[PDB]
């Protein structure tokens, strides 16, 4: 599945939809 | 690092058509860092678009391309037939250069003929033990064409050395060289040696020959 | 003191993006409580 907001996501879990991996799941601008 | 990939590679047209590219990214990256080149023949390029949507100096009206996000383009509105070269897009990083893959383009006209002539081999290169038949084919469109060797009807593929041409800016038409070397014993046990070219243009293949006719 | 920590909790959810460089500046601004902790500076920059 796709990684959860604010979880350490990395190269072969990535985040879900609107998110940049960044280390964790983080947001986006409004 | 950050990585940019194209499409398309290849892409041809004509006068009055109008043409756009593509430069495709890997991560989100602001406009102010991007940039264009064209590369013609045998030239070290030049730049041609600053900070995506500014034009440089010495660049005429018809050139304009835009947007913002992780997808840019450039789009040529009338297209010249001058327009038939390479581009790059670029992208600086933290602390490195990042240039695209190549986007060339091609000018079309109207289908032809090859015009095929067939060399036999020198006299001194016979004094030094080989042979070499050559076949040119020059001034055909388009570029896609293949060619056969033929020794009395035995087909060879075995010593054959093929170069074709950059498109040509007085008719837009491409050339071509197959070399068939042999040896000096080769070249006299046989007689009849064929040089063929099949083509769109014509279903039957020309046949250019020559015969050891005081050879 | 609240609100710039404050600021900098808002930058530890959102990101980054290279697209919009706004959120390293508040990361950034974090330095400026380094005078309105000590009451000695707060006490002189008052005066002033």
């Amino acid at each position: 599945y796709c990684q959860k907001w604010m979880w350490t996501c990395d190269s072969e879990r990535k985040c879900c939809e609107g998110m940049v991996c960044r280390l964790w799941c983080k947001k986006k601008l409004w | 690092e950050i990585v940019l990939t194209q499409s398309p590679a290849l892409m041809a047209a004509s006068p009055g058509e109008k043409v756009t590219i593509t430069c495709s990214v890997s991560l989100s990256i602001s406009s102010s860092n991007l940039f264009w080149y064209q590369q013609k023949s045998e030239t070290s390029p030049k730049p041609w678009i600053y900070g995506t949507s500014k034009l440089a100096s010495g660049v005429p009206v018809r050139f304009s391309g835009s947007g913002s996000g992780t997808s840019y383009s450039l789009t040529i509105s009338s297209m010249e037939a001058e327009d038939a070269a390479t581009y790059y897009c670029q992208q600086w990083s933290s602390h490195s250069f990042t240039f695209g893959g190549g986007t060339k383009l091609e000018i079309k006209r109207a289908d032809a003929a090859p015009t095929v002539s067939i060399f036999p081999p020198s006299s001194e290169q016979l004094t030094s033990g080989g042979a070499s038949v050559v076949c040119f084919l020059n001034n055909f469109y388009p570029k896609d064409i293949n060619v056969k060797w033929k020794i009395d009807g035995s087909e060879r593929q075995n010593g054959v050395l093929n170069s074709w041409t950059d498109q040509d800016s007085k008719d837009s038409t491409y050339s071509m060289s197959s070399t068939l070397t042999l040896t000096k014993d080769e070249y006299e046990r046989h007689n009849s040696y064929t040089c063929e070219a099949t083509h769109k243009t014509s279903t039957s293949p020309i046949v250019k020959s020559f015969n050891r006719n005081e050879c | 003191d609240s609100l710039i920590v404050t600021l900098s909790l808002v930058e530890l959810f959102l990101a980054d993006v290279e697209g919009l460089s706004v959120l390293r500046s508040f990361r950034l601004l974090r330095v400026f409580r380094l005078v309105t902790a000590v009451p000695q500076m707060r006490k002189i920059v008052s005066a002033l």
